[PDB]
RNA sequence: CGAGAUGGU
RNA sequence: AGCAGAGUGGCGCAGCGGAAGCGUGCUGGGCCCAUAACCCAGAGGUCGAUGGAUCGAAACCAUCCUCUGCUACCA
């Protein structure tokens, strides 16, 4: 299987396409993990560091997240099988990088970590601005600027 | 058998060992560079901080690096420690052990001559040649492995003493079967692309002028990553000596086209 | 060598591989460690023969059946004759012209090295297809009237939509070219009717005049094959130029030159640029080596140059001749010009900025083409019909009769018109 | 002064 | 074509010239009233062809084979 990057658009010819995201449920009750297997390839296909899309699930779900250089596992704590992610797999696009003028997420970020500001720019119609101040992930991005 | 000059280890230096059992006060161990003699590591000497399980610091049959903290010569008692050992000293211990295991693998096989009835022949073959080849160098830090490497390039080392033909050939083979890939260790990188409209005639000097006064038979080896990235091998010399030929070759490669109306970055 | 050379010309999404194989037996390609797309996007070639039996048909190299291989489920077949002995009509080879307007300079060069055009048509976009003017108006301005049309990808298209295509084209050409080019239909999947293309390249196309004894002229476009293996890493074969001889007999060991050549290093500008010249080392055509050559045919010419010039097509659109030849070399240009009556390149159901071209200004860089070359042109002085410019690389011609002009009217240059030297 | 969360019948 | 990896003993990461190598996954047992954390033990075994030193060859060294990786070309 393969998919469009976002399912709010039903078009077969939509500009954005990527591999599936698949995960393992591991352990037993009071200590369950969900580990995301494709995360480095999905982060490469979306042109972002793999910390940002992993951190967004913990911000929405109300859950802990882990990262590890010794084992390369990316983890969201608790059981999040099937619909518990797959109803909202669009979200890292749908709550950040859709343009309000047109539904075309051909979109870039630049971080000014010395001055508490994240700049945003979409190629599709020239839409520019910043990320939202009520939204969760802004406090993580300013402490973790892009490569 | 023993691998070294002396009957017992000296205090405050590192030995290679193998673990045999674990008890209430410590682990019991056999030293490998000596003839399997007994010593022990106390449980207080394993770590600077709290131990979650002992089985993941030590288990039976694994090889290990430790210092000798005390010795009594008369009773044959040796105390060992692991809290002391830095990772550079563990690498140094593996080099001493590898240089010793290779020499011993020669002498143990060379001993399979005459009657070979007892370990007396092993101790007699260890004495004289192999012992006088490194007793002189204990302080500089060499072993008989270096004397064997000298005996490979010139057998006059062996001719200086009473000798056997296995002791000549097995000694040489346990270096040469590993040393014979004396492979290429320098190549040049050149950015040249040629202006010359006579090139198919003229560049056949730049391909061949790289060293003076050779035989007419002397080869060189030439390579290419892509057409604007020219590469050459410096007469198969090692990286300890070929640095002059490297600097000369790249100068000659540019000279034999700048002589011929070309111009390039120096 | 050859008697005539034919340019296969078209637009995006029309295909290439099946029809270029059908007319020649040769797959047009460029080597890359990557998948083959719908088009060969940049100028290429396909070597060929044209032959018959005693009765009109185009056989395979085994003469008894026309049996196909382009579709997995069927074996479309006919008998040209009972294993009859084949007869060659004439020696021919194909110029595989660019598949996209992005390469329009290289397309005008491809249209100049051909003696005649094949123009290719397909059902994949709406009826009034615009390249039917864009190529043929320039081809008439470079005086090459010899044209044919070939309807390729129509395997699932009805006869009324195939009509509506050629009829809206027949209405559209009224301001840009004469209608007098024959149309041949085929199948792209089944190889149906393809031997009528072979018959029409005998029926429509003449052999053109050239001088066999006047001073040598050659056009070059291609870096021909030189390969990595060798016991000497530099200059084992020397660089080979792919081109077509315009004028004069040619021979091995002759000194030949390229007119625009190169700008000399340590020059402060356009001064000290010079031709480049050498003895011809070898010749290639029709899968044979040669010692001698003639005007009017595609050929490979061997030279002493570094193969680092040949690992890519650096040699696109160059004019060559005998060492020390007369024809004037231009590094700056005096121009007079005229612009197209519509903006052109693509079309749909109604107007998309198709109005007349806005006038030129001095604060801009043109792409400008002469003979079978190309260069970038920067303005010294201009008016809406006339100007004076300086060139980022030199160019040459035997007479200043024509130029073709392209402007940065959007992100990449489009053709906007033509002109002459003053 | 090592680490010591949680609760269908 | 330049340089590098792989060729399971258990998914997956590929140690070092000693017959699993360690962090991890799977399966079972202990501890607790019980679940997680923690602790311990298991898994039928020449790892592509042809030569050579060895107590020994996936892992010391030649010569062939094939696909990837980065460069980037016999096509």
């Amino acid at each position: 299987m393969s998919v469009n990057v976002n399912r709010s658009v039903s078009d077969q010819f939509y500009r954005y396409k990527m591999p599936r995201l698949i995960a393992k449920v591991e352990g037993k009750g009071n200590g369950i993990k969900t580990v995301i297997v494709n995360m480095v390839d999905v982060a490469k296909a979306l042109n972002r560091p793999p910390t940002y899309p992993t951190k967004y699930f913990g911000c929405e779900l109300g859950a802990q997240t882990q990262f590890d250089v010794k084992n390369d596992r990316y983890i969201v704590n608790g059981s999040h099988e099937a619909n518990k992610l797959q109803d909202m797999l669009d979200g890292f696009i749908k709550k950040f990088v859709l343009c309000p003028e047109c539904e075309n997420p051909e979109t870039d970020l630049h971080v000014n970590p010395k001055k508490q500001t994240i700049g945003n720019s979409c190629k599709a119609c020239g839409y520019r601005g910043m990320l939202d101040t009520h939204h969760k992930l802004c406090t993580f991005i300013l402490k973790n600027p892009p490569e | 058998c023993r691998f070294y000059q002396h009957k017992f280890p000296e205090v405050e230096d590192v030995v290679m060992v193998n673990v045999r059992s674990i008890a209430e006060m410590g682990a019991y161990v056999s030293l490998l560079e000596y003839n399997n003699i007994e010593g022990m590591i106390l449980l207080s000497e394993l770590s600077r901080r709290r131990i979650r399980s002992i089985n993941k610091l030590i288990r039976i049959g694994r090889n290990e690096c430790v210092v000798v903290i005390r010795v009594d010569k008369e009773k044959g008692y040796i105390d060992l420690s692991k809290r002391r050992v830095s990772p550079e000293e563990a690498i140094k211990c593996e080099d001493k052990f590898t240089k010793s295991k290779t020499v011993y693998s020669i002498l143990r096989h060379v001993a399979e001559v005459l009657e070979y009835t007892k370990d007396e022949q092993l101790e007699s073959l260890f004495q004289r040649t192999a012992w006088v080849f490194d007793d002189k160098y204990k302080r500089p830090g060499y072993g008989a492995y270096d004397a064997f490497k000298h005996a490979v390039s010139d057998p006059s080392i062996l001719d200086s003493l009473d000798l056997n033909e296995d002791e000549r050939e097995v000694l040489i083979n346990n270096i040469n079967r590993r040393l014979t890939p004396q492979a290429v260790k320098i190549r040049a990188d050149i950015e040249v692309a040629c202006y010359g409209y006579e090139g198919i005639d003229a560049v056949k000097e730049a391909l061949r002028a790289g060293l003076n006064c050779s035989t007419e038979t002397m080869p060189i080896k030439i390579n290419l990553i892509a057409p604007p990235r020219y590469v050459m091998t410096t007469t198969t010399l090692e990286r300890t000596e070929g640095l002059s030929v490297l600097n000369q070759a790249m100068a000659v490669i540019k000279e034999k086209i700048e002589e011929k109306r070309g111009v390039f970055n120096v | 060598q050859a008697t005539i050379n034919i340019g296969t010309i078209g637009h995006v999404a029309h295909g290439k591989s099946t029809v270029v194989k059908a007319i020649s037996g040769v797959h047009t390609v460029r080597f890359k460690n990557e998948l083959e797309r719908n088009i060969t996007i940049k100028l290429g070639y396909a070597n060929a023969k044209i032959y018959k039996l005693d009765d009109p048909s185009c056989p395979r190299p085994e003469c008894y059946r026309s049996c196909g291989s382009s579709t997995p489920d069927e074996f479309p077949t006919d008998i040209p004759g009972t294993k009859g002995n084949f007869k060659l009509v004439r020696h021919v080879s194909f110029v595989d012209c660019p598949g996209h307007d992005i390469l329009m300079a290289t397309m005008l060069n491809g249209a100049a090295v051909m003696d005649a055009a094949l123009l290719l048509i397909a059902g994949n976009e709406s009826c009034p297809q615009p390249q039917t003017s864009e190529h043929l108006a320039a081809i008439e301005i470079m005086k090459l009237k010899h044209i044919l049309i070939l309807q390729n990808k129509i395997d699932l298209v009805k006869e009324s939509q195939a009509k509506e295509q050629y009829e809206q084209i027949l209405a559209f050409v009224q301001g840009t070219v004469a209608e007098g080019a024959p149309i041949i239909p085929i199948s792209a999947q089944l190889k149906y009717n393809i031997e009528v293309v072979c018959e029409y390249i005998v029926k429509k196309i003449p052999v053109p005049p050239r001088d066999f004894t006047s001073e040598p002229r050659l056009i070059v476009i291609r870096s021909f094959d030189v390969n990595k293996p060798g016991c000497e890493v530099d200059d084992l074969k020397g660089g080979v130029a792919g081109g077509s001889i315009l004028k004069g007999v040619l021979k091995v060991g002759q000194e030949i030159e390229v007119r625009p050549g190169i700008v000399s290093k340590d020059s402060e500008g356009k001064l000290m640029c010079k031709p480049i010249f050498s003895k011809i080392v070898s010749l290639f055509a029709e899968h044979n080596d040669l010692q001698y050559a003639a005007p009017g045919g595609l050929i490979g010419v061997g030279t002493k140059i570094d193969p680092t010039l040949c690992r890519a097509d650096r040699m696109v659109g160059q004019v060559l001749g005998a060492v020390g030849a007369l024809p004037e070399i231009f590094t700056e240009l005096e121009i007079s010009y005229f612009l197209l009556r519509r903006l052109l390149g693509v079309r749909t159901e109604g107007d998309k900025k198709a109005a007349k071209v806005q006038k030129l200004s001095k604060n801009e860089v043109l792409m400008v083409n002469i003979g079978s070359l190309s260069t970038g042109g920067r303005v010294s002085a201009v008016k809406a019909d006339l100007g004076k410019i300086v060139l980022t690389n030199p160019v040459c011609t035997e007479v200043g009769e024509k130029i073709a002009l392209s402007r940065r009217v959007e992100k990449h240059w489009r053709l906007i018109g033509w002109g002459q030297i003053r």
